[PDB]
């Protein structure tokens, strides 16, 4: 009885247990140009090599933009209910299987039986009248 | 539940991969911003789909 | 016993290495999250279109008349209702 | 008849004794386990829904900003959202 009552919990637990060319977007360029006085940034490429500090600086600016946008459109943080999506995919899959089973039942069981009966009946009929008429 | 460059060898990986990651983020910034703008429509999208 | 013990006790060189690890892992997670939100929106819209097309599309299913799947199915249902009614009045 | 019944009862006793010896410790530790495990599982379930030295010092200053921005931008469920991507794609294909 104890093992049976703990099944749901086990499941939850199981679920848990189981060449650097940089194209800078216009939005970031516009931001860097507007704040150019404040942002003392070196060239991304110095002596033909990538300046990692500049890249990180650009990354920081990009992240600020992202922070601004998230504060406007995702104040509470959007949660995609993973359980909802799994429940829906599983259900629709069941619907697909039901349709296939129905079609297979119609094609392999129901139509084969009916076609055999039709063929027997058509032959019995042709034989009966061929005998009575002496011709087809 | 509770929630050469002189770098220590245990962290070489994180240091080497950070560059590409940063580049990729910067390049896809506009896409990430559009995506964030669509976040208020996500409940409507879910209802229409259910219907 | 081992679980109960762990549950009671636990569940109930430049200094730059840790900064790299943190920034790397946090940035990666951020990427994946935004991609997932974008995909949900796209999928939801595609599904609405596919179903709409199926309800409005007219095709020659049987005979000489063009009809939607829903109309032809209704016609077929009415026909067998009519056949069944004619058999109960027998 | 008496001999045959006695032989069978002896066999039954031997079997019960062997089982009692091993079941008694498990039943006594059950209730503390079940309660600790359930509380644990419920808690877990709620979470799912120049000079080179000088150079590394300058870099640290900027990575520290990065670290602060990422801590600010990242929602509490960001990791869960990131795991939903495959499931969404599967749903579309099935439909």
């Amino acid at each position: 009885q104890m093992l049976k009552e703990m099944e749901k919990e086990v499941d939850v637990v199981d679920a848990v247990v189981r060449n650097a060319t940089l194209n800078i977007p216009n939005l970031l360029i516009s931001r860097i140009e507007s704040e150019m006085h404040r942002l003392q940034m070196d060239n991304v490429y110095e002596a033909g090599k990538v300046n990692l500090i500049t890249v990180v600086q650009l990354l920081n600016e990009a992240l600020k933009l992202v922070s601004g946008e998230r504060s406007l459109y995702d104040c509470k943080g959007v949660r995609l209910d993973l359980q909802y999506l799994h429940g829906k995919a599983k259900f629709e899959s069941e619907v697909l299987t039901r349709l296939r089973n129905m079609r297979h039942k119609i094609k392999r069981e129901d139509l084969v039986s009916i076609e055999k009966i039709i063929a027997d009946r058509e032959r019995e009929w042709e034989r009966k009248w061929e005998k009575i008429l002496g011709k087809c | 539940l509770a929630q050469n460059l002189p770098i220590e060898a245990s962290y070489h990986r994180f240091t080497a991969e950070l560059l590409p990651l940063a580049v990729n983020f910067i390049e896809k910034l506009e896409i990430y911003i559009k995506t964030i703008q669509t976040i208020p429509k996500i409940p409507d999208c879910a209802s229409n789909m259910d219907n | 016993i081992a679980f109960n013990q762990i549950y009671a006790n636990e569940f109930q060189m430049s200094p730059m290495g840790p900064f790299f690890q943190f920034v790397h892992q946090s940035l990666s997670t951020c990427f994946k999250e935004l991609e997932s939100i974008a995909q949900f929106t796209e999928t939801s819209e595609n599904i609405v279109d596919v179903v709409r097309e199926r309800h409005q599309s007219k095709e020659k299913w049987a005979g000489s008349t063009i009809s939607t799947l829903c109309e032809k199915m209704k016609e077929l249902r009415q026909s067998y209702e009519a056949f069944q009614q004619s058999s109960l009045q027998d | 008849r008496d001999l045959t019944l006695l032989q069978r009862e002896e066999r039954l006793r031997d079997l019960i004794e062997k089982q009692d010896e091993v079941l008694t410790p498990v039943v006594t530790s059950k209730d503390p386990f079940k309660d600790n495990y359930t509380t644990f599982a419920t808690a877990l379930d709620s979470t799912r829904h120049g000079n080179r030295h000088r150079y590394l010092e300058e870099l640290q200053k900027h990575l520290a900003i990065t670290k602060s921005l990422l801590e600010e931008i990242m929602p509490s469920h960001a990791s869960e959202n990131a795991e939903s991507f495959d499931t969404i794609k599967d749903l579309e294909n099935i439909v």
